[PDB]
């Protein structure tokens, strides 16, 4: 071990505010408002109405 | 350290002071309460003449 | 594994770290690990070491899964059976007194 | 034994109101002498409360039913001759999964973490005595546990209640904390009102999911049950204002979210307020919904075929693509890789399946 | 004097104090708590002392 190889990925992330193209595996939910809640819009959360 | 009035609980080991500081703590190998005080003492002011 | 001790630390991720064993993020303590390839590998292979594989959600800090319930990997339901797209979630480690 | 019963009158619960229980003490770092605000899973004053009775008139009364369990609970039973004996959590209740199982006999609290299979109407008897009805066998079990009991010996007859036994259960970091406040009391037919505080009893290690509870109830065995009532309450986060004393004992609290006079008193940190007219702020109307909305990309990112290449690259002539209008779900790896070396900069690599990515590359190389 | 010194109080929510971002939200969308504690306590140092 030392001479053996080992194969490398480096992975570089953009958020930035255009349209999604890579997300997670996370469940979308229905859609409230004119409620005080917690959101999760494209990664972006907050609380608010 | 000093000898101590105040009552520990019978499980307590430390006391704590209105500004989170150590009061008093009971001393491991006999079971007694013993109270810190700092070996500071603040209001000491010199008179000098030039 | 030798290649999952990085695991076992708070906030990582990897199967060991999301199905079989979580830290609290505000963790107090040690954690300590050596090398047992002396007296845990056997000549033809050691696999009484098992790890859950599938689990349909990550478990909290100090939560164990003892559940050897059958995974439901596909879209239709399955039975106590294996069969297609579901699987036993329990695998078993292969220790060698020679892997590396 | 497996026994169904009959002769009860189905399962129909009133409902009340809680002043001021329900108090206990979060976290545990000493304290004395001092106003804190701290914010934890409280019963909230005034909060609804279940109620479940079990007497005999000759028609049976019997409520055991199966409550959820959500953020913790609040318990609480005024009693005559101890009817109420136990507890069973767990998630389904049956062999599948692990289960938590309190009980109490006429000498000792028999807790046990285990895997039981619990038949339909579980319940305890006494003749002389005759329990242990509520399973079958347990088979595979990790946890035991018992210490001195809470409970008296279940015979007696009165005509009214004698004492109010109070918990608190939460599961938080694998451990199941009970917190426990024994009072006499002599009302007839309702909870008392006025304010308790519950001290720490035990902080079982039991590292189980438990979501639904119920509880176990003694019968007299052509059976009949003496007279007795439960009470059931759910906790939710709040932020309290505890005052403690030299004991390090909480005696007084306030629920910031009560009333604007409450309000008041947490925002100017005292329990007593002048004349006058005070500015408040957060008049306590925290979120209790979480929504989650992604775009519509259901196809899986090709990570399987990007690390099963035959030859990735030289590291002079290191290979650059790019990924897109995919989902990036690292667990489809689990069982082929094993990375022995995984470290994020920009971001933790817990927050990666809840972010969004405007766009990714993927350089590879083998060194 | 007085409406700048309330515009200036409001326009100093948008500086970043020395954390990564100076928005709150995308701190707790991108880091862990126990990571996120040092950036969220410099946005409390600056805005307590504005
Ligand atoms: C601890 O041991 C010392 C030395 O034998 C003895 O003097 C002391 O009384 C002991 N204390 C306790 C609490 O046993
Ligand atoms: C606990 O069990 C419930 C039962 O459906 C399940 O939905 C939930 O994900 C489990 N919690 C954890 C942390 O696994
Ligand atoms: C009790 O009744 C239920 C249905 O009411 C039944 O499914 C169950 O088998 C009964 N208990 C026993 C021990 O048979
Ligand atoms: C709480 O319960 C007591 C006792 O029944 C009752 O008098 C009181 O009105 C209840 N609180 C409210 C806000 O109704
Ligand atoms: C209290 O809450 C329960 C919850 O279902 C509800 O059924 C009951 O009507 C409520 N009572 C009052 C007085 O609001
Ligand atoms: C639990 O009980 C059921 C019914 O008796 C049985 O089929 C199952 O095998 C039991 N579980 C275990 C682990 O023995
Ligand atoms: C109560 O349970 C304990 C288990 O530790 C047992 O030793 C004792 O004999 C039991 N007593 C009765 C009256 O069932
Ligand atoms: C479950 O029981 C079987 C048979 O008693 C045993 O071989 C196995 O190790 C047990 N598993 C656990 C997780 O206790
Ligand atoms: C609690 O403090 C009181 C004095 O306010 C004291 O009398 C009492 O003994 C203390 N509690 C215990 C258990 O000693
Ligand atoms: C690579 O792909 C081939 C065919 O798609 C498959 O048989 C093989 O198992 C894959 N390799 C790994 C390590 O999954
Ligand atoms: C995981 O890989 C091993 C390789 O030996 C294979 O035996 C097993 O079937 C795989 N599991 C799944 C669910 O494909």
């Amino acid at each position: 071990v030392g001479y053996q190889p080992y194969r490398v990925v480096v992975l570089s992330f953009e958020l930035l505010n255009a349209p999604a193209t890579v997300c997670g595996p996370k469940k979308s939910t229905n859609l409230i408002k004119n409620k005080c809640v917690n959101f999760n819009f494209n990664g972006l959360t907050g609380t608010g109405v | 350290l000093t000898e101590s009035n105040k009552k520990f609980l019978p499980f307590q080991q430390f006391g704590r002071d209105i500004a989170d500081t150590t009061d008093a703590v009971r001393d491991p190998q006999t079971l007694e309460i013993l109270d810190i005080t700092p070996c500071s003492f603040g209001g000491v002011s010199v008179i000098t003449p030039g | 594994r030798g290649d999952e001790v990085r695991q076992i630390a708070p906030g990582q991720t990897g199967k060991i770290a999301d199905y079989n064993y979580k830290l609290p993020d505000d963790f107090t303590g040690c954690v300590i690990a050596w090398n047992s390839n002396n007296l845990d590998s056997k000549v033809g292979g050691n696999y009484n070491y098992l790890y859950r594989l599938f689990r349909k959600s990550n478990l909290k800090p100090f939560e164990r899964d003892i559940s050897t319930e059958i995974y439901q990997a596909g879209s239709t339901p399955c039975n106590g059976v294996e069969g297609f797209n579901c699987y036993f979630p329990l695998q078993s480690y292969g220790f060698h007194p020679t892997n590396g | 034994q497996c026994v169904n019963l009959t002769g009860r009158a189905t399962i129909q619960p009133s409902f009340t109101n809680s002043s001021h229980r329900g108090v206990y003490y979060p976290d545990t770092i000493f304290r004395s002498n001092s106003l804190v605000l701290s914010q934890g899973y409280f019963l909230p004053f005034y909060s609804n409360i279940s109620w479940y009775y079990a007497l005999t008139k000759a028609e049976k009364r019997v409520d055991n039913p199966i409550l959820d369990f959500k953020d913790g609970i609040y318990f609480a039973a005024t009693e005559k001759s101890n009817i109420v004996r136990g507890w069973i959590f767990g998630t389904t209740l049956d062999n599948t999964s692990q289960s938590l199982l309190i009980v109490n006999n006429a000498t000792n609290v028999i807790i046990k973490v285990c895997n039981f299979q619990f038949c339909y109407d579980p319940y305890l008897s006494g003749y002389s005595t005759r329990e242990f009805a509520v399973y079958s066998s347990y088979a595979n079990c990790t946890f035991e546990y018992v210490s001195k009991p809470f409970m008296l010996d279940i015979s007696g007859k009165s005509g009214l209640f004698d004492t109010l036994r109070e918990f608190v259960f939460r599961n938080v970091d694998g451990y199941f904390k009970i917190y426990s406040k024994y009072s006499p009391v002599n009302v007839n037919s309702n909870l008392p009102t006025g304010f308790s505080a519950l001290e720490p009893l035990v902080e079982l290690p039991a590292g189980i999911n438990i979501t639904r509870f119920r509880t176990l109830l003694t019968i007299h065995r052509g059976w009949t049950v003496f007279s007795a009532a439960y009470y059931v309450g759910y906790l939710a986060p709040r932020t309290f204002m505890l005052k403690y004393n030299e004991n390090g004992t909480i005696t007084d609290a306030v629920d910031c979210s009560l009333d604007p006079l409450s309000e008041a008193k947490c925002t100017l940190k005292s329990f007593t307020v002048e004349k006058g007219i005070y500015q408040t702020s957060n008049f306590r109307v925290q979120p209790t919904d979480s929504i989650v909305r992604f775009p519509n990309i259901t196809n899986l990112c090709p990570f399987g075929e990007v690390f099963n290449a035959t030859t990735f690259a030289s590291v002079y002539a290191w290979n650059r693509k790019r990924i897109s209008n995919c989902v990036a779900d690292y667990s489809v790896l689990y069982n082929s890789t094993s990375f022995s070396t995984f470290k994020c900069y920009g971001v933790s690599p817990t927050k990666l399946n809840d972010l969004c990515f405007t766009n990714v590359y993927a350089d590879s190389f083998v060194v | 004097q007085n409406a700048q010194a309330l515009n200036t109080l409001v326009k100093q929510l948008s500086s970043n104090f020395g954390a990564i971002s100076s928005v709150l939200n995308d701190i707790l969308s991108r880091l862990d708590p126990p990571e996120a504690e040092v950036q969220i306590d410099r946005l409390i140092t600056g805005r307590l002392q504005s």
